[PDB]
């Protein structure tokens, strides 16, 4: 368990991937060329987790690029860290998907899938000891969500025994492209049931209103949302990428946070939100839990938690952290399932983020997840029982029966998180 | 002479493995590099010190050990360790992938692969010893492999070496120093799996060794070189008999007769006395009746439980130090008085005691102060049963749902198996309740 | 604020305890079998006390003293009576008892009873001639409140915390019969409200301190405390500093507090006699109040604390 | 209180105090239970593939 590859389809993928990147190489002080110039030996104990290292003291992420038509993937070439990524890993094709899951998961992703299976097992044959896969994605447009999907089932298919982890940006009608979303992300959620371990839901709907209410923020924008994205995907991977007493890898991760297979749906909270003065560990603590610190426009407080991870970054007092920790869990016991014990684990980390002396990211596995399953089902339903825009789908070769029986599935799983919420 | 033959397994039985052999060499006089200039036969000899360590013949003293673990991280601390010059590679096995926290992982996916592998390195020591006495095992309840891979080597063992006795060093799992919400799932499949195979098992619970470091040694976040630090003072004093003169305990059958009456009751109960903060520079020195009544002090043993509502089956007291006859005599008179010792109608009510007179060895610059007199209880009492009921009923709360099941299943294991096992840990409670009455 | 978790429905004392601090707006009640919990109003019947003491950053207190039945179980207490070298069956306030099964003592039981029957003798026994458990000689001379010419009893409430300080209630009950000793029927022999129910004399055959105290006075010149009061109060100390060893928490892992429910026997000599412990008792309506909050001030607030004394503080 | 077996020698001594008189499985076994778990693996991952076919 060392080496991680990294995936990003789409429009939205490639745009939070990018910044992923940007981030991390930062903090272990890899500049745009590759070449190291840090201070620490921290940060190259386990640099081998998302570089590959080339002759002459080069560090290459080991990351491969995807998508159906070559805009994005062009501004990301031409972005900041654009030339550290290796040339070979750049798929692209031009037709395009056209917001439209059925083109992406049968039509014109099928055409490309090869291509892109090529490229992984040239990065997983080289790899000492492969962990698994991330995946960076949208469920509510074409490449992302339907071809994104359709890569996750072939890479089940040739590497079943190694663990599939995404991240997945969920729609909304309050930063929407089309009337659509709802039927692809309800045809995505039900591959996502079958073929990944640990799936993290970034919602956009919560992320605007973080931007807005909290941030101060009257006309959010992409950028806006994907600062909260790139901070919450560098705060839950700290405990992959640095040396630590924890030694966390994909596959203990799963084990330890999904009790059934099918719950798997992490919501992620981090803080502070983003200016000098520090925060104290007791402010940490408060805000990293409060619902206006969740990426998931879901209430806490209308579920219950299955289980709990939590990283602190800085230079902090160990003690003040589970004083705080176990003060929040035995003041807000009655929001916790009482059938696993131990179920909140804490972890510290000496290096914090660029910007900030200290901070707290949080992952949860709640039942109150289901509002957001909720949400896009009673969306789907009201255009389904008059058939509105079908005709996109079944000119691509889909029948409405599929259709049905993704809404079944997603309703399924709606009650199957109440069943455990009672 | 007879050889000892010790195998460390997992995480943390290889971490506790480093600190008791760092110990060793301290209290034999070998340093780093295997030499020992108070050895005057070089290159053999049937001493004491032998049943742990053999002869080259350019006069290194190298442990008779074998450490193994399903992933590589902790035993390439050995490789590179101040006492790397002791070992030989041969000595030393890793894998690539570890058990993920999976009993099931450890026990069939991963463990049929290298059994063998380890028996074949295990065979080359036994080869190399005339007389051999058994094994000791160490490795943790919690972790996949310490509890799947340690069950598998135990059935084999048993198979290759009938007649050889096997003692275990366990480390009983505490959410103070915690890795993952499936050790009560681990703790109860392995118990269940290794029971028949072991000889007697001293299990050490995390939460007391985290409580004593905190308390008497104020730590305030104790680290894993605290906690084995602390430990290896235990095991040494309960081989120190193996390794020097002496007539209490001079080989592992030993054990068994003085300490297990049943043979699945072999679970005795260890206690440690004192603990003092290298921190001070100066502490009273505590006599022989003092340190003999702490022995009694729940605050003291290893497993938290109170012996006052359980009934005693075989006791020893082992001493290092300053100690004379006449002064263990005079404390153990005078604690029949003042507190509850009730042993089994059908034992008898004494202790057998040794006595060292080399006091405890301390690290250099550890956080043990040095100490002219100590004293490790072993007594096999049925308290210890309040410890299997904790982790019974954390099993039962899981299982209810079938909550973390299914990563069992995929490894081949069936559901059956954890009502199996379940099972065998009722009847194990079932014949504590018996012998307590 | 602290948490709490309540597995005895049937108590009503700690029903008024759990009722009371949930009025103080610090204390939440939480599920039965939540294990994360500051104090538990357990269950009389195998309390799982294994368990405690072993929550991460909790400072656990129950309300019962694991191996206290030893003084509770009427088997058990005259077992430790005649065993404890502290009391060594010399004690001069506990009545001759002997134990039997339907090790035994039968054989002892009626060797003392053939110097007995020769001369007169009447025994009782629960769970004049011998032919017709424990058994105990029957106070055959006991104190009658006249008018009336009755018998009663006397309840004593009895408060240990954490520290084991030996708290004693003030306030006492008098369970009083309604109709005249007759040492020749059984409801002038047996002192039970529920056996009474009558209620002729005082409301509900039960009377209080103060009008005990007046009639003492009145009727034979002395007082509640020189009398009696003394010989209680040195007979709760004995029966509780001789299972100290065996049932303090003082070092432990978890804290204990338990009320207790002593019986007394008063005769015609103004002599009292220990009749029994009880480990679950009950209390006077007019007391309810008074009592359980005073264990919230004494036993449960004095561990978790918040934003004269009703106990007489028994040194020892 | 009585002392027996005192045995003395350079490095200590060792002595009993009495206060009160008193009042497997084979190798193809193993192998059996391992090889049927591969099996029982096996199945399953057969069956995966057979759903991921169709
Ligand atoms: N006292 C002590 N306990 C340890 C040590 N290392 C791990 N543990 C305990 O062991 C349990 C975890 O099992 P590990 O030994 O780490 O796991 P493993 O045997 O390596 O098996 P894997 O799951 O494959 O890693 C936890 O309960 C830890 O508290 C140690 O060095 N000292
Ligand atoms: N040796 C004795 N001499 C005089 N009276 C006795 C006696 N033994 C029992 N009694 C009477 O019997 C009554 C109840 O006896 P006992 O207390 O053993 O039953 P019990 O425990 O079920 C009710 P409680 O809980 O109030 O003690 C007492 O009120 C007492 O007056
Ligand atoms: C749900 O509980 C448990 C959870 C976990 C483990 C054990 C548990 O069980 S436990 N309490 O040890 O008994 C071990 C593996 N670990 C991985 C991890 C990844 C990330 Br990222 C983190 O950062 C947010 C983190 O937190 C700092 C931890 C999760
Ligand atoms: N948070 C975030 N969401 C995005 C971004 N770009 C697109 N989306 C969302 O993703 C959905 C559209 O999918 P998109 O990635 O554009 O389609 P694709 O190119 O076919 O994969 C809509 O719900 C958008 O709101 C982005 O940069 N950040
Ligand atoms: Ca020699
Ligand atoms: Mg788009
Ligand atoms: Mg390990
Ligand atoms: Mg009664």
């Amino acid at each position: 368990m060392r080496e991680i590859v990294h995936i990003q389809a789409g429009q939205c993928g490639n745009q939070i991937g990018a910044k992923f990147w940007e981030v991390i190489s930062d903090e272990h002080g890899i500049d745009p060329t590759g070449s190291y110039h840090g201070d620490s030996d921290l940060q190259l104990e386990r640099i081998n987790v998302y570089y590959n290292e080339a002759t002459g003291n080069k560090y290459v992420p080991r990351a491969i690029l995807v998508d159906l038509e070559p805009g994005t993937m062009d501004s990301v070439r031409s972005g900041p860290f654009g030339q550290i990524f290796r040339p070979d890993n750049f798929v692209f094709g031009q037709s395009g998907a056209g917001n439209n899951w059925a083109k992406g998961h049968y039509t014109e992703g099928a055409e490309l899938v090869d291509s892109v299976l090529d490229v992984v097992r040239k990065e997983s044959e080289s790899c000492d000891c492969l962990q698994g896969f991330q995946l960076t994605h949208s469920l509510g447009g074409g490449t992302g969500s339907g071809m994104g999907t359709l890569l996750i089932s072939k890479i089940r298919e040739e590497y079943p025994d190694r663990i599939m982890n995404t991240f997945s940006v969920m729609p909304s009608p309050k930063v929407s492209d089309t009337v659509v979303e709802p039927y692809n992300a309800t045809l995505s959620v039900h591959q996502l049931v079958e073929n990944t371990d640990e799936t993290y839901c970034i919602d956009n709907e919560a992320l605007y209103d973080i931007c807005f209410r909290t941030l101060k923020l009257t006309t959010p924008t992409y950028g806006d949302l994907n600062h909260l994205v790139s901070a919450t995907m560098s705060g839950v991977t700290t405990c992959l990428r640095f040396p630590g007493q924890l030694n966390a890898d994909l596959r203990k991760l799963a084990v330890n946070m999904v009790p059934f297979p099918r719950l798997h749906f992490f919501m992620p909270g981090f803080a502070p939100l983003t200016q000098y003065r520090a925060l104290t560990v007791p402010e940490l603590t408060q805000q990293m839990f409060d619902s206006k610190n969740m990426m998931a426009a879901c209430d806490p407080r209308h579920g219950r938690y299955l289980t709990v991870a939590a990283i602190f970054r800085g230079r902090m007092s160990m003690k003040e952290v589970d004083e705080q920790m176990l003060n929040v869990q035995n003041k807000n016991s009655s929001y916790f399932v009482e059938w696993i014990p131990n179920n909140v684990k804490t972890a510290v980390c000496d290096i914090p983020p660029r910007g900030l002396k200290m901070s707290a990211t949080f992952i949860g596995n709640s039942t109150a997840i289901q509002e957001l399953f909720k949400r896009i089902s009673e969306q789907f339903t009201a255009m389904f029982r008059r058939k509105a825009f079908l005709h996109w789908y079944t000119g691509e070769g889909m029948d409405e029966m599929e259709f049905t029986e993704a809404e079944s599935n997603m309703n399924d799983l709606v009650s199957e998180y109440q069943q455990y919420q009672d | 002479m007879r050889e000892c033959i010790s195998i460390h397994v997992g995480q943390a039985g290889v971490q506790i493995g480093n600190a008791c052999w760092e110990l060793y060499c301290l209290e034999h006089g070998i340093q780093p590099d295997g030499q020992m200039p108070s050895d005057k036969t070089i290159g053999g000899g049937d001493d004491s010190f032998n049943t742990f360590f053999s002869e080259t013949g350019a006069g290194k003293h190298v442990p008779r050990a074998v450490f193994v673990d399903l992933e590589p991280t902790v035993i390439d601390e050995v490789r590179t360790g101040t006492y790397r010059q002791l070992f030989h590679p041969e000595q030393l096995i890793t894998g690539k992938e570890d058990a993920a926290n999976n009993y099931a992982r450890g026990h069939y996916t991963i463990g049929k692969e290298i059994i063998d592998l380890v028996l074949d390195r295990i065979r080359k020591l036994a080869d190399q010893c005339t007389g051999l006495q058994g094994f000791l095992v160490f490795h943790s309840f919690g972790g996949g492999t310490g509890s799947g891979f340690t069950s598998l080597l135990m059935e084999r063992l048993s198979v290759d070496y009938g007649k050889k006795s096997k003692l275990e060093f366990s480390i009983y799992p505490a959410p103070q120093v915690s890795t993952a919400v499936v050790e009560p799932y681990n703790s109860i499949l392995t118990t269940h799996t290794t029971l028949e195979h072991s000889d007697c098992a001293f299990m050490v619970d995390n939460e007391a060794i985290y409580d004593i470091c905190r308390r008497n040694l104020d730590i305030e976040r104790p680290t894993y070189t605290n906690l084995n630090r602390l430990i290896s003072q235990i095991v040494s004093s309960i081989t120190a008999s193996l390794r020097f003169d002496g007539a209490l305990n001079v080989d592992l059958t030993e054990f068994q007769t003085n300490l297990v009456p049943y043979p699945r009751i072999h679970f005795p109960l260890a206690t440690y006395a004192p603990v003092i903060s290298a921190e001070k520079a100066y502490h009273e020195q505590l006599s022989v009746a003092e340190i003999t009544n702490a022995c009694f002090e729940p605050a003291n043993q290893m497993v938290k439980c109170d012996p006052r509502h359980g009934k005693y089956m075989a006791c020893c007291l082992l001493y290092r130090g300053d100690v004379v006859p006449k002064d263990v005599n005079a404390a153990i008179a005078t604690i029949k008085t003042k507190r509850s010792i009730q042993f089994v109608d059908w034992c008898p009510t004494g202790f057998k005691v040794g006595i060292n007179y080399q006091p405890p060895t301390v690290v250099p610059g550890g956080d043990l102060a040095k100490v002219q007199r100590a004293v490790c209880m072993l007594s096999n009492t049925t308290a210890i049963a309040e410890a299997w009921a904790r982790l019974d009923h954390k099993f039962d709360l899981m299982y209810a749902k079938r909550a973390f099941v299914h990563w069992y299943v995929g490894e081949g294991m069936e559901e059956g198996e954890f009502s199996e096992a379940r099972e065998d840990m009722a009847a194990l409670e079932k014949d504590y309740e018996e012998v307590g009455v | 604020m602290y948490t709490f978790v309540v597995r005895d429905e049937n108590s009503s004392v700690y029903a008024e305890v759990s009722r009371l601090l949930l009025a103080t707006g610090q204390w939440k009640r939480l599920r039965k079998d939540n294990p994360r919990f500051n104090l538990m109003l357990g269950e009389r019947n195998r309390l799982p006390f294994g368990r405690l003491g072993h929550e991460p950053g909790l400072v656990q207190l129950v309300n019962y003293y694991r191996g206290a039945d030893k003084l509770c179980r009427k088997a058990s207490l005259v077992k430790l009576i005649k065993t404890s070298p502290e009391l060594s069956e010399s004690c001069t306030w506990f009545p001759e008892s002997y134990v039997i099964y339907p090790t035994d003592e039968r054989e002892v039981f009626l060797a003392a009873y053939n110097r007995r029957r020769e001369g007169g003798n009447v025994w009782i026994a629960k769970s004049s001639e011998a032919s017709e458990h424990v058994i105990q000689k029957y106070l055959e001379k006991p104190l009658l409140l006249e008018p009336g010419h009755r018998k009663f009893d006397i309840r004593s409430w009895v408060l240990v915390d954490h520290l084991y300080n030996i708290y004693l209630y003030r306030e006492g009950v008098l369970r009083t019969s309604s109709e005249p000793y007759n040492s020749a029927d059984k409801t002038c022999h047996l002192t039970n409200h529920c056996i009474q129910k009558y209620g002729r004399y005082e409301e509900g055959n039960e009377m209080f301190f103060e009008e005990f105290n007046q009639y003492l006075m009145d009727a034979l010149n002395t007082t509640l405390e020189n009398s009696i009061l003394l010989q209680i109060k040195h007979i709760i100390r004995s029966c509780l500093m001789c299972i100290e060893p065996a049932i303090s928490t003082k070092h432990l892992h978890y804290q204990s507090f338990q009320l207790f429910g002593f019986d007394f026997m008063v005769d015609e000599e103004l002599k009292v006699w220990l009749i029994e412990v009880n480990g679950a008792p009950a209390c006077a309506q007019k007391l309810y109040a008074e009592l359980c909050q005073g264990i919230v001030d004494v036993a449960i607030s004095s561990v978790f604390p918040l934003a004269t004394s009703i106990f007489i503080k028994l040194h020892h | 209180m009585e002392v027996i077996e005192l045995n003395k020698c350079t490095s200590g001594q060792s002595f009993e105090v009495i206060l009160k008189p008193p009042s497997d499985p084979s190798l193809e076994e193993i192998q059996k239970k391992l090889e049927a778990a591969e099996e029982r693996r096996k199945y399953q991952e057969a069956e995966l593939l057979k759903h991921l076919a169709e």
